[PDB]
């Protein structure tokens, strides 16, 4: 796949799934009871490009079990709640070989991130 | 876990909208609950109400209203008490 | 023209009013009917919406289920289907 | 008044005032806390008039207690941001013996509402 | 300031719409353009990209293969360089 | 397979890049398409696109342009190829 990927966990949330060409962020709750992933933030490093920055609304709870896909808005995608959420804010995720997604949780604590690393 | 017909009629205020809009009610089910007078999405929720948001009281009165199964029942009541947590 | 009561009533949503808070609706007839079963305002409007907002059907339903007179039967009536043109 | 006054509001910003003739729409937030409005869409309704959707700025926040008032076209007032905003868009919100109007957050969701009616 | 069809063309990717769908290209200029060579938006958009992105000469172009005036293609020029800001 | 500077076009938007940047086109080959107009890897791809992505077309263009030969024209083909696969 040329993108090799390092998952690590000390919470509830694992980084499930991160897109190549930046259309989407998705984390899954492996764990047994539901997440509360209130106000937690979600930063995006691509390589040397700038941080972005994503926010969720005050009170937000993800599921035990269930999958939550954050889309941009050049991905086209349509927001359900607890499922599926648009970013429109920011049109791509943005590329490149070193992806680092970051979860970050309203204490300003890094609890999972995956990295997308290319030869 | 829910579908977006559900939704759509939870994330708006229900008015005027048929029974047909609750969720899990098709064409068969709905038409039974007109013929029994409930031909409007506020005259179930009339009955919610008097049924005092019994899960299984509700289900139980709609199999025996129009013949839903658990899913159309679980569906229509999901979406009654979302919409009284949201708007009652 | 109105009591100022059912103009309060009527300017928000129930919400978890009590059925005393319904206009026309004293300690008297309101602990009779939360006796008779309906101990909220939800319930009685569901009541309502059931008899389908009929005034003749309701208010004498309201009078053999509390005892309310014309008077009272019809102002209740009156904030009920003024609450359910505004935010029903 | 003659104009009844029906208010229906779940969240941080309330419906504070509706012009009559049209001229701007005024909102508060009647919280103790600074609340983020961005994207969020307003629908007049006037009587049977066709519906009216504002939207506001991707990143807009009215504070705690803070008047917002979105005046029309024809209202001749200058926007200032973030207490003063001017539809120029429209040249009028409408009048008519049944003005409703539903605010629409990010999430495509109404919390406030006031409507007016007329005998 | 911003046209619809100048909207609706540059919110998506161009992808294989034809001429006629390029804001500021009428049935006439769809046509001639259609008929000239350039019978699709990309084939004009890379014409105006082998032009260097260049106003008056993706300008004069248009002019001297459709009939175009200052109107028609500056609208036409500048749907093109939006949609490269946004995609290219 | 392919070169690393293939690599390093494909694994980017190309943007601005020179006409140098592309795989397969040294100094000398660069130079040449500048003077003949190409002086950018986008007017190549531009003009690869005109060509409709036909390989034998573009082999021969580059050939006839710069003087490359068949693994440079073919290295250039298949850097602008899978540019296009990947960003258009």
């Amino acid at each position: 796949s040329s993108f090799s990927q390092h998952a690590r966990t000390s919470g509830r949330v694992a980084v499930e799934e991160v897109d190549e060409e930046g259309k989407f962020v998705r984390l899954r709750n492996k764990s047994n009871e539901d997440q509360s992933m209130g106000n937690w933030q979600i930063k995006r490093q691509n390589g040397d490009d700038p941080l972005l920055t994503y926010r969720f609304p005050p009170k937000f709870t993800l599921k035990a079990g269930q999958v939550v896909t954050i889309w941009a808005a050049g991905a086209g995608a349509t927001h359900s709640p607890p499922t599926d959420l648009v970013w429109k804010a920011q049109n791509t995720w943005g590329c490149g070989n070193s992806l680092r997604t970051a979860l970050i949780n309203s204490t300003g604590e890094e609890v999972a991130m995956r990295k997308l690393v290319r030869s | 876990t829910t579908s977006q017909k559900h939704r759509d009629f939870v994330a708006e205020p229900m008015g005027e909208k048929p029974v047909g809009s609750l969720a899990g009610i098709g064409e068969v089910l709905g038409k039974k609950l007109e013929e029994r007078g409930f031909d409007k999405a506020y005259v179930v929720l009339g009955q919610f109400l008097v049924l005092k948001k019994d899960e299984d009281l509700f289900r139980e009165w709609l199999k025996d209203t129009c013949g839903a199964n658990a899913k159309q029942s679980r569906d229509c009541f999901g979406c009654l008490r979302e919409w009284c947590d949201a708007f009652l």
